[PDB]
């Protein structure tokens, strides 16, 4: 049950960790954001992106 | 307006190919 | 089952291929027998563009009718009628409300599936007035709408739509109720709006049970393909994707399945391809679209867009790759694109990178009110000046 | 209500202005209040800007 | 109980899961059944997966 709960709570975590980040800023390096996560650049891009949407 | 369906279909699909061969 | 008939009646419409589709047109009314009403028919499916009836003018008689068929069908409505008129007589001698109601019930949706409009409204008549079973009341009223459907005449479709309306919500029945969202959902392809007639297919699936409708898998795959048009990512995403449903069934749809998963992978070299070959694919054989420039134009402002909402800047090789056609077809596309306010992109191609402005704001759903306004606007005038003479 | 508002806004600044002549020369005193109203005015600088329209009215007569 | 581990971990109704897990949870304290410890447990994992931490 939990094994399973887990990605999606994983993603979730990202989700709400990144709006976070984003809420002071304007103009911000993604490099600054993908250091505040402490999660992998790409995948920050790609999370980033869904969120716009 | 004008006619963008006939246009679009064929202009896609073969346009592509080519573009895929010229530019990322 | 008879889903099929209204679709078909739908293909020489669609500006993308008039002559193939005038084949498909036939096949179901040959085995319905429509071929009594059909002569008279033959003028709508003119306007259609081409037929080809036995007693058809028109340029392809390449797949022409046999003159026996006509007459098989007129022998055998009379011969239907010679019964009924003596079914009639038995009647009284049982009970007056029982027998001669089920029998003229019986002829009307009878009288329907040739088409003859005229004939099924008056047999139809006497049924309503005496008291028979409420799920059947709802299918025999549908089944007056779903000639209309046939016909092709719109004025038509507004009359039994709004009475069966009322008749579906008094009532008990759920399933019923679904069952008038798929002939006003062939109604909404019909009509130049096809957004409209996703959210009825949707619905459908779940409760429609099988009887006046085609096998659960040819209703699936309706089902995704019209959700698409309609529905952005995050909606797409939401409804279809999440669900159990789909993996516990499992797929026999991969080529639509592309289609959807593409606006997700958000490429749309990969979008770009499944759409020409999908527009001729499922289009053709199935009535979604009399009017081939609203879908195409509708899908490509959505693929653009959703492209260029995520991200500010691209290359011009990427770009032209992506949605497909040529650099010259894409610049004339925008700029029809950025009239409508949603999309307020530049472009320099003197310096080789595609900005893209992207408001999110106030100034969209503004824009709406004063955009919409417009056409209600201008047809009052029209009304007040009929009116008052 | 808004023409008997201009002739009563009117009154009220007459009724000031006469004041600061008498006190000015004829010596009426020199009071905190009547000074902190003046220049407020001056201050606050309001900026004309958009808003608040609506076209409905037609539509309901038509109807009828 | 058992009910709970189907719902939850396969469909994605983690309400409906929940519920189950509950109705155990229940029944199983006035007995004191070792069982009712599991069934704690999983309340916990489900609503974590709504992410309602």
């Amino acid at each position: 049950i939990i094994s399973t709960h887990l990605a999606k709570l994983y993603d979730n975590l990202l989700e709400q960790n990144l709006i976070r980040v984003i809420e002071p800023f304007s103009r911000v390096q993604i490099e600054h954001i993908s250091s505040l996560i402490k999660l992998s650049k790409a995948d920050v891009e790609r999370k980033l992106s869904q969120m716009i949407l | 307006n004008v006619e963008d369906d006939f246009s679009n279909q064929l202009r896609a699909e073969l346009e592509k190919h080519g573009y895929k061969m010229e530019t990322s | 089952m008879p889903l099929e008939n209204l679709e078909e009646e739908g293909l020489p419409k669609n500006p993308d291929l008039r002559i193939a589709q005038l084949r498909f047109l036939l096949s179901l009314p040959e085995h319905r027998g429509d071929t009594a009403v059909r002569e008279e028919l033959m003028a709508a499916v003119r306007e259609n563009n081409m037929a080809p009836y036995y007693e058809a003018l028109c340029k392809s008689l390449d797949w022409q009718m046999d003159m026996d068929l006509l007459s098989k069908m007129k022998k055998a409505n009379e011969e239907e009628l010679k019964r009924l008129d003596e079914e009639l007589e038995d009647a009284e001698k049982n009970l007056g409300e029982s027998e001669i109601r089920d029998a003229m019930m019986a002829k009307a949706e009878y009288l329907c599936q040739i088409g003859d409009k005229e004939g099924a409204l008056t047999a139809f008549r006497k049924t309503y007035d005496k008291t028979v079973a409420l799920g059947h009341r709802l299918d025999i009223v549908f089944y007056l709408l779903r000639i209309g459907l046939f016909y092709m005449d719109n004025d038509l479709i507004t009359r039994n739509t709004e009475k069966a309306k009322s008749l579906i919500e008094e009532g008990g029945d759920w399933d019923r109720r679904n069952r008038l969202k798929v002939y006003q959902g062939l109604y909404c392809v019909a009509i130049r709006d096809f957004k409209q007639a996703a959210e009825l297919f949707l619905d459908t699936v779940s409760t429609f049970t099988s009887y006046e409708l085609m096998d659960y898998k040819t209703f699936v795959t309706y089902t995704v393909y019209v959700s698409m048009i309609a529905l952005e990512r995050p909606d797409l995403r939401e409804k279809v994707i999440k669900g159990a449903e789909i993996l516990e069934v499992l797929h026999s749809l991969p080529a639509v399945r592309q289609y959807l998963f593409s606006l997700y992978e958000c490429r749309y070299s990969v979008f770009f391809q499944s759409l020409a070959v999908v527009e001729q694919e499922m289009k053709k054989d199935w009535l979604f679209a009399p009017h081939y420039r609203y879908y195409v134009r509708e899908m490509r402002i959505h693929a653009y867009s959703q492209l260029l909402e995520s991200y500010r800047s691209l290359t011009l090789g990427y770009m032209a790759e992506a949605f497909g056609v040529g650099v010259e077809f894409i610049d004339q596309e925008l700029s029809r694109f950025i009239a409508a306010g949603r999309l307020h992109c530049k472009i320099d191609k003197v310096n080789e990178i595609v900005e893209t402005n992207r408001p999110d704001s106030k100034n969209w759903q503004y824009q709406e009110t004063i955009k919409k306004g417009d056409l209600l606007l201008n047809r009052v005038q029209k009304l007040s000046r009929v009116i008052n003479m | 209500n808004q023409v008997h508002g201009l002739k009563g806004l009117n009154s009220k600044l007459l009724d000031i202005r006469t004041y600061l002549e008498k006190v000015a020369s004829g010596k009426l005193p020199i009071n905190h209040h009547i000074i902190y109203q003046l220049q407020d005015v001056f201050n606050l600088l309001p900026d004309a800007s958009l808003q608040e329209f609506v076209k409905a009215f037609y539509l309901k007569t038509n109807d009828q | 109980m058992q009910s709970g581990i189907i719902h939850a971990a396969e469909e994605k109704d983690w309400k409906t899961a929940y519920s189950y897990f509950y109705e155990a949870f229940e029944g199983y304290d006035s007995i004191d059944s070792p069982k009712a410890i599991t069934s704690l447990k999983y309340m916990l994992l489900c609503k974590i997966m709504l992410n309602t931490p």
